[PDB]
């Protein structure tokens, strides 16, 4: 059933743009629920308008559950399986198992479908974190469960066409994109353990019928095992594009490939053993395990601190190369007309307050000041809804023509670039209002608009959330209209469909071999990665699994 | 060609931002203690 | 230019790591300074403490709310608090200023938040376990209690009161 020879010699080009369109679909219907949530956090009850316009929506909380799952869980994993298979693919000029990269999409698809149905019909409105005792349909804890395991297919695929390539190429260090990709996918295996343990061992027995209750401490001390590295799971495909494709959209070179390895290496070692940072306010977990976990989280920040110097060093060198001038001429020198450039560069800027917020959340006792306030969705919109979501958006404008001929028009370029700026400016304004609101104590996950008189001190950041709501609709509407317009043209020109993935040269230095070589002992680093997990999680997960105090699940909705 | 002075200005902005979030939320914390 | 903007860019790389570890270590020394002062008192007790959620109103220290405030020290009162679908018990919670209040909360239904506006008391409340936080109010007044953890459609309305007696 294939054809136009571009899609012939590379049919994973097809296996990519399917993932990359289910992932966008999910992002569309999720982000609809979004401006409705902003108006709320700006004391404006726009839910009459929603229940008329989507009479299937029951509660404020139904949509947040959709907002959560479709955006953070679903949009991101698929964009991750797109970029992080198809990249070690196009680099290596090899073909991923064409059969297995289809046990993925189907697998994910019906797994998505089997979760979509009970959510769509009020049966698992337990928010994107399903913390027991809240319980939902068997089909939810089945669907999202099948959906995540889809990734295990990805780990094999990629490890596989790595270990293939290795054999044909003895003595030759692993390629940059593939190296990225291999530590990435390994780290995620070691991390999916939790959300699968909790799914098999508790969520599925409990929800099918075979136990009457789950222990909340462990369901949650397990959920966060995964819950944390999964955001570094959503991050690194974007760090992929930024270290290896963005310096050339800029007119430059990735200045140090050893560093752009050391970062990924470091995410392999330290993304998983951290979850207590989400449990600072839980009982029945020791202050010293929280503390070892605090300090470790402050370390999962070093590779991003470094990511900052390397990416700036790089954009700046590109900028000087086009005649950029004094201390700041280089910003003005860059291609501020290519949304594939503008998109992830605006996201990187919003990332400076996001990471700062992160470094507070991590700081053990300081999480008491802002835990479960609006400060937290303030922090993570700057991280996943702005940086991560934006890179992707802007990577429809170089990754899309490179997957189905259809080129990008100067009508489309100028709508890709207005979309991107409004969604960035929207996000910043929501950052202020949400951070400021949390500091004034406004809770998170709350229909506060129904209690319009309870947070008088939040008067002025509430005006900010309203502005940010309007603006993200004007950007969500132009982006929907936009996303169809590109991949609903006839147009299919197959030439820029074989213009090879626009990677970057890589200012090679003498220091490269001792360093690179060291980090290429993948198998060994993977052994350190799963010993840190055993040192951090074991003494607790085991003085726990031998103290289980399970409890009836409740449906309050 | 020299001092990547510009990249230095960006990690300086990052640094100042990390500092004022941290030190800001650090006082708020004692204020409520 | 080009391979000498590699000589410079990887040594700055070296300087910036130095600086950043130095900075993250101050944050560890300062977090650690908080980790022993009265302000540290709000950290949930480490020890496990299991109870039966469905029997919890029908027997034990959280069963008749007038008994919630029980002195357990010369300058120390323990407040058994129970947090449930869409309210708190007792309400208000009366405690005197200057006193160590050991709060011991739990839930007969779903997980709840217990966040005392104006204070660092911010703690999760799990059905089947007892969170034990620990605080000393230095100003008399009323303090609102907010549930900051989603527990079904009652959530935005779930609030309590603590009066701290002049
Ligand atoms: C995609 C997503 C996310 C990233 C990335 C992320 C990063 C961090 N987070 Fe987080 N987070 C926490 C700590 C951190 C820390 C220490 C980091 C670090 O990894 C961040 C490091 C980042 C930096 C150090 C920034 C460097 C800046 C760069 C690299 C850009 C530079 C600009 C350049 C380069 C160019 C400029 C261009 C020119 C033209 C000049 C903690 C606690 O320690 C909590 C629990 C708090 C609570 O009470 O719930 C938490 C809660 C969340 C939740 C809530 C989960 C829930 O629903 O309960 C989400 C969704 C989330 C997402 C994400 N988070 N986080
Ligand atoms: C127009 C765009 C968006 C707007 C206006 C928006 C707004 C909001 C607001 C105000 C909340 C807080 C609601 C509450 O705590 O009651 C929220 C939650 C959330 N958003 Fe967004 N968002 C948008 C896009 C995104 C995107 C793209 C992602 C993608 C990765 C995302 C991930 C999340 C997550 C995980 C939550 C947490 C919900 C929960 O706590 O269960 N959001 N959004
Ligand atoms: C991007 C961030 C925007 C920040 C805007 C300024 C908010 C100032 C925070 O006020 C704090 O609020 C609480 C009042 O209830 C107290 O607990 C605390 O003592 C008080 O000082
Ligand atoms: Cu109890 Cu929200
Ligand atoms: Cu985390």
């Amino acid at each position: 059933s294939e054809i136009s020879r571009v899609y012939e010699a590379y049919p994973e080009k097809k296996a990519t743009l399917y993932f990359l369109v289910l992932g966008f679909l999910a992002l569309i219907v999720g982000s609809l629920f979004g401006p409705f949530q902003a108006l709320n956090y700006g004391n404006v009850d726009a839910y009459p308008l929603l229940k008329r316009l989507l009479p299937f929506v029951q509660s404020y909380y139904q949509g947040l559950t959709l907002h959560g799952v479709l955006n953070a869980i679903v949009f991101t994993q698929l964009f991750a399986q797109a970029i992080m298979v198809y990249l070690p693919a196009r680099e290596l000029n090899m073909r991923p198992n064409m059969g297995l990269m289809w046990l993925s999409w189907w697998m994910a698809f019906i797994g998505l479908v089997v979760a979509a149905l009970p959510l769509l019909a009020n049966e698992a409105t337990v928010l994107y974190t399903f913390y027991p005792p809240l319980k939902g349909h068997w089909a939810f804890y089945l669907g999202a469960s099948v959906f995540v395991l889809s990734t295990w297919v990805s780990i094999y695929i990629v490890l596989d066409l790595w270990r293939r390539w290795k054999a044909a190429n003895p003595g030759k260090v692993t390629p940059l994109v593939t190296y990225m990709a291999v530590v990435f996918w390994l780290m995620w295996f070691l991390a999916s353990l939790g959300l699968v343990l909790e799914a098999v061992l508790f969520l599925l027995p409990w929800s099918f019928g075979l136990v009457e209750g789950v222990d909340p401490l462990v369901a949650r001390t397990l959920f966060w095992w995964t819950g944390h590295p999964i955001v570094y799971f959503w991050l690194l495909p974007a760090y992929a594009i930024i270290y290896t494709i963005l310096p050339k959209q800029a007119g430059g070179r990735l200045v140090s490939d050893p560093m752009a390895r050391l970062a990924f290496l470091l995410f392999l070692l330290l993304s998983t053993p951290v979850g207590f940072h989400h449990q600072f306010a839980d009982p029945g977990i020791d202050p010293t395990w929280k503390m070892i976990h605090s300090v470790l989280t402050l370390f999962v920040a070093v590779p991003s601190l470094m990511t900052a110097f390397t990416v700036a060093a790089s954009l700046e060198f590109a900028g000087r190369l086009r005649g950029g001038r004094g201390l700041f001429g280089w910003i003005r020198a860059l291609p501020w007309d290519n949304p594939a450039f503008v998109a992830p560069v605006l996201g990187l800027l919003g990332f400076i307050p996001g990471g700062a917020g992160g470094i507070v959340n991590a700081s053990f006792t300081l999480d008491y000041v802002v835990h479960n306030t609006a400060w937290v969705p303030g922090h993570f919109h700057l991280q996943v809804a702005s940086l991560v979501t934006l890179t992707a958006m802007g990577s429809l404008y170089w990754l899309l023509p490179n997957l189905t001929g259809k080129p990008i028009s100067d009508a489309q370029r100028r709508l890709g670039l207005a979309v991107v700026w409004l969604w960035f400016l929207g996000m910043m304004i929501m950052a202020v209002g949400l951070h400021w609101a949390g500091l004034l104590n406004v809770p998170r996950r709350a229909y506060i608009a129904q209690v319009p008189d309870a947070y008088p001190h939040a008067a002025v950041p509430m005006v900010f959330n309203v502005l940010a709501g309007i603006v993200l609709l004007v950007a969500l509407l132009l982006f929907i209209y936009g996303l169809f317009s590109v991949l609903l043209s006839r147009e299919r020109k197959p030439e820029l469909a074989e213009a090879p993935l626009p990677f970057a040269e890589v200012i090679s230095g003498p220091e490269d071999r001792r360093l690179v070589l060291a980090m290429d002992r993948i198998g060994f680093w993977f052994a350190v990665a799963a010993i840190l997990v055993v040192l951090a999680y074991g003494p607790t997960l085991v003085q726990l699994f031998g103290h289980l105090n399970p409890v009836p699940g409740w449906r309050l909705w | 060609e020299e001092k990547p002075k510009g990249a230095l200005a960006v990690i300086l902005v990052l640094t100042l931002t990390i500092l004022v979030f941290w030190l800001g939320v650090y006082a708020v914390f004692f204020a409520r203690g | 230019d080009q391979h000498k903007a590699h000589k410079a860019i990887l040594a700055y790389e070296k300087g910036w790591l130095a600086f950043s570890l130095a900075m993250l270590f101050v944050f560890i020394a300062l977090i650690a300074y908080t980790l022993a002062t009265h302000t540290a008192g709000v950290i949930p007790a480490g020890k496990l403490e299991r109870v039966d959620p469905t029997t919890v109103r029908q027997e034990g220290p959280w069963a008749d709310p007038a008994q919630a405030v029980v002195q357990t020290g010369p300058n120390q009162y323990t407040v058994y608090v129970l947090a449930f679908a869409f309210g708190y018990q007792p309400n208000p919670i009366e405690v005197p200023q200057g006193a160590e209040i050991v709060f011991k909360i739990t839930s007969p239904d779903v997980i709840h938040g217990f966040h005392v506006e104006g204070t660092n008391i911010n703690v999760e409340v799990l059905p089947g376990e007892v969170s034990t936080v620990r605080y000393t109010f230095k100003r008399p007044g009323e303090y609102r209690i907010i549930c900051n953890q989603y527990c079904g459609l009652g959530h935005q309305n779930m609030f309590g009161t603590i009066v701290v007696k002049e």
